[PDB]
């Protein structure tokens, strides 16, 4: 039961008690590649509607 | 003094942030109009509370926080609520249509349109920071904005603020207080893309916060007000080290040093006590030994799991109120001989103890009784992996049928990103299994 | 400020749309002149989702009445609430549709549709942020069926990222106007599969059964059938028109309700359906009962993908959960197990007019294929002899288009078939 | 309507429990993967405890205690007794045991050898037995044969002192063991099934020949296979408590209660009480119960020795109905109530 690093101040204190020792370029390519897949998705939705 | 910037994303993040800054003003003696009679440094100062509050020449104490959401309803409350005089209108950012509980919508479609406005609003706060420590990101797992926009913001903050710490306060999805069915997807999707950008994440399961409200506070059907008034108490326990004098967890880096030995296992379990209903006219005051031992009862955990079947890598005891080290060490011994506290071999068996004398502040007309001493125990246990198992399982049940996948693919995201994130979560569970099981 | 644009097409569409506006106007405290006289802010919190704000604090429904004949919209304008609608939003022709999908979709409706889209465009432009569209119509007629789907076909081409929902009244021989209702419904369903996010299936046969047996109504009329549709429509929109933790937009509701893009046809239900108060256990047991559902499909024959339940009024949310759980445990084998937590509950403090409490049911069930199987059988019964096709080929349609609609309907029945085993 | 699932399609015990639940018409069985259950009859291994107690409005109960394997694993029990203070290394009712890992892989080889050498160095009996959970048992009096037997295997083996002076049933001059079925409900009330079974050896005991393990191992499967006197004395080499209590009186002028049952009851309390703080589901979000099968040895001095604890035991054919119903009455209906107890409550301090 060892107490180490006992730091005390006015509003409290802290310490440690030991019991046992140890035994940007690519971010746009993904936001743009998904924007091109939406454009291509709506590009097939409009062409479908043109037919 | 080094500053901390708080970022609240989505309805969960924003509403929790509303309760936290209320408590902060009460704890530091800051009036709703931003005045602080005790602060003798007018318009300046490098005190502990100045890590969370800047000062204008007018003596107003303005939180260092940014609120972001894709729809305006929840942020409009702040623009007219009690503390509407604290925040400048620039700190409150809103879009016009939300992410519809859709990660892809919050990360790609809508997010890409507002990301640079958020970063600019954040940069403006940084410009006021002589030594920025990093950021605290409040958000939900299951929301389309809390999940999808948070990870995007986290990716970006890494690029612009490389050497800065980023801690999360995450809401884990509980089906009893939510009305979604795609939350398993959003949680795994955002955890996947956020893992390498968060130094330390404190999850809070709505299922656990909910049961505490019913059991200790006698609330039949709790509301988000009850849930967040309690969450703020825990969050206050965790950030008190940054806003008051002390030596434990004095900066965001010390959170990783003291709680996260392995970079990926950065999900400490939180345990709080006491939680006493205020309706009780007179409740007996618990001792250091009684509250300390409560930090090992499951019913006081922010996530429901069983630490008796895990291994600890770290453990912090944050005391508030009438607590002397003599009584802490005494109780710590009484809990070793009666509790299943199995640390890992490559780690010492001990506890980092912090004591702040100011007892927990209660919000006027709230749910919590005034206690003379409280404690929050942050512990890094492999039993929190139970939470990932539950989530991954639900994800797997839907993703086998591709249920709801079209909503995500339709918003730009690729289907591969699903299993890519799932394979990561699997590796995360596998890592937890290596560290806590023989 | 999430505006919804309402569109009612044809006789059934305008009559159903009229009672709807009649019902929710009362809930929000709006009289037939657009003046608000309510007593609760919950009525005005989210009033802008179905109502525009005019001079003098008037409230005009964001609605657009469409028809190919003037009779029905003379009734709407001459009615009590008729004066609430925008005079400019009445867009109608004079030829009529003749209960013919081809006339509504290719010829007469084609001549009028552009002008309808000018009114829709006029409403959309004044929208801070448009959620999407809802259309009330029947599928067995000519205007609402043929021109209704034509309208949706052009709203998606111009609003491809807005939600498009319909309240579609399905034809039944039990309550039939003409023998070509299967043709018009088969032709509309395929359009609905491709171009609607959500389609609420309102089967007149189930409505007749509800009025006849349960409601003990000898000879049900259309107005009798519509009172139910009003009550249901008020319910399946409560989460929209009213604030609180249950407030959401169409897209969010669709995200959690539609696990697959084409299986978006819902079974609505309502309760209660005499002054005896209905204990929470009573509301909840009927809400899942087939006799209380308005799609004439036996839930016990299919499986639930998702389910919602809106409770209106004041009661114990605790008692609801207990009774809801008991309902789930008695029908545990009917909810798919690969969608976790797929049965949700919501509460609204404001009950419908003159009711202590009501329950609105919304089910995404694979049992909905019974409805499409009936339509299909009736279709084939006539098409095998090619009976009544001359009404359609005279409008420039070919048989090939009927064969394709028959195939598209069958493919729909099979797609629902896989997710039921 | 209560709901349960069946995830162990081999448990003879709970296959009868399941049938009894349906017989009440108030229990509905779901699919093994339906998460909306009140009671789970879980699988033996890799039972997903982490997914229990997370369903809104559903109280969930499972027929196993997470962490009870520490008591039901060969090597685990020895380590648990030696390390646990409540039991201590000087535990009087557990045969001297040492955990021996195969050399191709802590280990107690040297500790066992020093204990062995001290016996041979003093002329004392030195018969030991080597066994493991993956069984493959060897009875020898030479420390070499036992250790080399373990090196020929790939899993953890245990060596404990072989009781050379067992109580022999007459006529027959034979050996036996006692099987006691224990049940621990969600409240941790320790219930001992009043009825036990003695799995008897149909072969006379021959201490000068440990190679023929048929007269030394009282397993019901060994007797019915390699023993040629099976069922001779008692049906299925199973002697029940009424007959054995009668033999103890006529033969030894004592009773099953005083001479044996008092120690059997004490050994059960000491073990279950030892692991309470680690497996108890008092304040947990789900409830556990479990049926244990304890196996005892009785030497000629009427001293009871614990052999092993089984976490997934079967039951005597003549006792299935009575025991399975009691499980439903004490372990299930106590949590999910319907619309003279066959047990013996072993009072203790929680
Ligand atoms: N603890 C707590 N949880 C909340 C709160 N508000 C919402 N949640 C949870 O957050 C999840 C829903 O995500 P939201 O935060 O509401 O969604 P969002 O981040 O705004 O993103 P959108 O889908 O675009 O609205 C559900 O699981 C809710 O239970 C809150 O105030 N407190
Ligand atoms: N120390 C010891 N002294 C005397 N006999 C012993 C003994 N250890 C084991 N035995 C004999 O071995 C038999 C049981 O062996 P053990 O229980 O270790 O194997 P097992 O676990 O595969 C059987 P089960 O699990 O079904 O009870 C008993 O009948 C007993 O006679
Ligand atoms: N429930 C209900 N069904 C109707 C109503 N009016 C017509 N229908 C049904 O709709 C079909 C006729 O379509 P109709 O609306 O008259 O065609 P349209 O006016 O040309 O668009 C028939 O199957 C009727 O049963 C109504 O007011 N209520
Ligand atoms: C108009 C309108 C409303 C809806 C809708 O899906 N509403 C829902 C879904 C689930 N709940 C509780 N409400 O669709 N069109
Ligand atoms: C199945 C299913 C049904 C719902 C549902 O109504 N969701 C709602 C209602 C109101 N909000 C904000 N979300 O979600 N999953
Ligand atoms: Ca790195
Ligand atoms: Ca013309
Ligand atoms: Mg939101
Ligand atoms: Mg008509
Ligand atoms: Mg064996």
């Amino acid at each position: 039961m060892e107490v180490i690093e006992l730091n005390k101040c006015t509003s409290g204190q802290s310490f440690e008690v030991i019991l046992k020792p140890p035994s940007l370029e690519e971010i746009q390519k993904k936001l743009e590649a998904a924007e091109e897949r939406r454009k291509y998705q709506e590009a097939e939705l409009l062409k479908h509607l043109a037919e | 003094m080094r500053e901390c910037i708080s970022i609240h994303v989505g309805q969960a993040g924003v509403q929790i942030g509303n309760a936290c800054w209320e408590l902060y003003c009460l704890e530091h003696g800051i009036q709703p109009d931003g005045q602080m009679p005790s602060d003798k440094t007018i318009g300046g100062g490098d005190d502990s509370f100045n890590t969370f509050f800047s000062e204008t020449g007018a003596g107003k104490h303005v939180p260092r926080a940014v609120f972001v959401d894709l729809e305006p309803t929840v942020i409009d409350e702040v623009r007219t609520g009690t503390y509407r005089q604290l925040f400048h209108p620039e700190q409150l950012i809103t879009g016009k249509e939300d992410a519809a509980n859709n990660y892809a919508r919050g990360h790609y479609t809508i997010g890409k349109e507002i990301i640079d406005l958020v970063l600019d609003r954040i940069r403006k706060l940084a410009d006021q920071c002589t030594g920025l420590q990093g950021f605290l990101v409040f958000h939900s797992f299951g929301g389309g904005t809390g999940s999808g926009f948070t990870s995007l913001l986290m990716e970006r903050l890494s690029v612009d603020y490389g050497k800065k710490s980023k801690l999360e306060f995450s809401i884990y999805p509980a089906p009893q207080v939510s009305t979604a069915v795609v939350e398993p997807y959003n949680s795994i999707l955002t955890t996947h893309t956020t893992l390498e950008h968060s130094d330390c994440a404190f999850m809070v399961d709505n299922e656990a916060i909910y049961d505490i409200c019913r059991r200790n506070l006698d609330i039949e059907r709790p509301t988000y007000t009850n849930l967040n008034r309690l969450i703020s108490q825990i969050v206050s326990s965790i950030t008190a080290s940054l806003r008051f004098d002390g030596a434990l967890n004095v900066d965001l880096t010390e959170f990783q040093t003291n709680l996260v030995p392995y970079p990926r296992i950065h999900f400490p379990l939180a345990t709080y006590a006491p939680v006493i209903s205020a309706e009780k006219a007179y409740h007996e005051q618990l001792s250091v030994a009684e509250i300390t031992n409560a930090c090992f009862e499951p019913a006081n955990q922010m996530v429901k799991c069983d630490p008796r079947h895990g291994k600890y890598m770290a453990c912090c005891l944050l005391y508030r109120g009438d607590v002397v080290p003599k009584d802490v060490n005494a109780a710590i011994a009484t809990i070793k001989t009666k509790r299943s506290i199995q640390f890992v071999d490559w780690c010492p068996t001990g506890f980092k103890v912090g004591i702040n004398y100011q007892p927990p502040t209660v919000v006027p007309g709230g749910d919590l009784a005034k206690v003379q001493r409280a404690v929050c125990m942050l512990s890094n246990t492999t039993a929190i992996a139970e939470a990932w198992a539950r989530l991954d399982h639900k994800f797997d049940l839907m993703y086998a049928k591709r249920a709801f996948v079209h909503w995500y693919v339709g918003e730009g995201m690729e289907e591969g990103e699903f299993s890519e994130a799932r394979e990561d979560m699997a590796a995360l569970e596998k890592d937890y299994e290596e560290v806590g099981v023989d | 400020m999430r505006e919804i644009v309402h569109i009612q097409a044809g006789q059934c569409g305008n009559q159903i749309g009229a009672k709807f506006w009649e019902v929710i106007s009362d809930e929000h405290g709006i009289d037939p002149t657009g003046s608000y006289h309510g007593d609760s802010d919950l009525q005005l919190e989210r009033i802008n989702v179905y109502y525009n704000e005019a001079t003098g604090n008037k409230y005009v429904p964001r609605a657009i009445l469409v028809d190919l004949e003037p009779g029905t919209m003379d009734s709407v304008r001459s009615g009590p609430f008729g004066q609430i609608f925008r005079p400019d939003n009445f867009v109608f022709g004079q030829s009529g549709a003749g209960n013919n999908w081809a006339k509504g979709h290719y010829t007469e409706g084609a001549e009028l549709v552009d002008s309808v889209l000018d009114v829709v465009r006029k409403e959309s432009e004044s929208c801070d942020c448009l959620q999407g569209f809802q259309l009330t119509h029947s599928l067995g007629g000519g205007t609402g069926s043929g021109m209704g789907t034509l309208l949706i076909s052009k709203i998606r081409e111009e609003y491809p990222d807005r939600i498009m929902n319909t309240f579609s009244v399905m034809p039944s021989p039990k309550v039939s106007d003409t023998v070509v209702e299967p043709y018009n419904a088969t032709l509309s369903v395929h359009q609905l599969v491709e171009n609607t996010d959500e389609t609420y299936c309102i089967d007149n046969e189930a409505l007749y059964d509800i009025c006849f047996r349960t409601l003990k109504l000898t000879t049900p009329t259309y107005g009798d059938l519509n009172h139910l549709v009003s009550a249901t429509m008020s319910g399946v929109t409560t989460c929209l028109r009213f604030p609180g933790q249950l407030n959401a937009d169409l897209r969010k509701l669709a995200v959690n309700m539609v696990p697959f893009p084409r299986l978006h046809f819902f079974m609505p239900g309502f309760a209660p359906l005499q002054y005896r108060a209905l204990t929470v256990p009573e509301l909840t047991q009927q809400m899942f009962d087939s006799k209380n559902m308005m799609a004439a499909c036996d839930p016990r024959h299919g499986r639930y993908l998702t389910v919602a339940a809106i409770f209106r009024g004041r009661m114990s949310m605790k008692e609801v959960d207990e009774q809801m759980l008991n309902v789930q445990n008695k029908n545990s084998s009917y909810f798919v197990e690969w969608i976790p937590n797929n049965v949700k509950t919501a509460v609204c403090d404001i009950p419908p007019r003159g009711l202590k409490m009501s329950a609105t049911f919304i089910g995404n069930s694979t049992a909905i294929q019974e409805l499409f199987k009936r339509i299909s059988e009736q279709f084939t019964a006539m098409f095998r002899r090619k009976a009544f096709l001359h009404w359609y080929t005279g409008e420039g349609m070919d048989e090939m288009e009927f064969t394709e609609a028959e195939s598209n309907m069958n493919d729909l029945v099979s797609e629902y078939q896989q997710y039921q085993d | 309507m209560y709901t349960f699932v069946v995830r162990d399609e081999n448990s003879s015990v709970y296959a009868e429990v399941s049938r009894l639940l349906l017989a009440t018409g108030q229990w509905k069985r779901l699919r093994k993967d339906n998460p909306r259950f009140n009671l789970m009859l879980g699988e033996r291994n890799r039972l997903p405890f982490g997914r229990l107690g997370h369903e809104p409005g559903l109280v969930q109960l499972v027929n196993y205690y997470r962490g009870a394997d520490k008591l039901c694993r060969k090597a685990s029990l020895v380590k648990l007794i030696k390390t646990s203070p409540e039991l201590s290394e000087s535990c009087t009712w557990f045969p001297e045991s040492y955990v021996i890992y195969p050399t191709n892989l802590t280990d107690e080889r040297e500790v066992f050898l020093a204990a062995y050498n001290r016996r041979r160095e003093g002329r004392e009996g030195n018969v030991w037995i080597a066994k493991s959970s993956a069984g493959g048992i060897l009875i020898s009096s030479e420390a070499s044969e036992l250790l080399d037997f373990i090196d020929e295997q790939g899993q953890v083996h245990v060596i404990q002192k072989y009781l050379e002076k067992p109580l022999l049933l007459e006529p027959g001059h034979r050996k036996f063991d006692i099987r006691s079925w224990v049940l621990v409900d969600h409240l941790y009330n320790i219930y001992l099934y009043r009825e036990g079974v003695l799995r008897t050896s149909s072969e006379p005991y021959n201490s000068a020949n440990f190679q023929d393990k048929t007269c030394h191992l009282t397993n019901h499967c060994i007797q019915k296979e390699y023993s040629k006197n099976y069922g001779r004395y008692e049906e299925g080499n199973e002697m029940f408590f009424e007959e054995f209590n009668q033999y103890l009186m006529d033969a030894l002028n004592t009773t099953l209660e005083n001479s044996i049952l008092l120690q059997i009851k004490h050994i059960i309390r000491s073990c279950l009480m030892c692991i309470e703080p680690a497996i108890s589901t008092k304040h947990l979000h789900y409830q556990s119960f479990q049926l244990f099968g304890f196996d005892f040895m009785v030497d000629e001095e009427l001293k009871v020795w614990l052999i092993e604890v089984n976490g997934a035991p079967a039951c005597a054919q003549k006792l299935y109905a009575e025991l399975c119903q009691g499980i439903v009455d004490v372990a299930i209906s106590s949590v999910f109530p319907l619309a003279t107890s066959i047990f013996i409550k072993l009072h203790h301090h929680h």
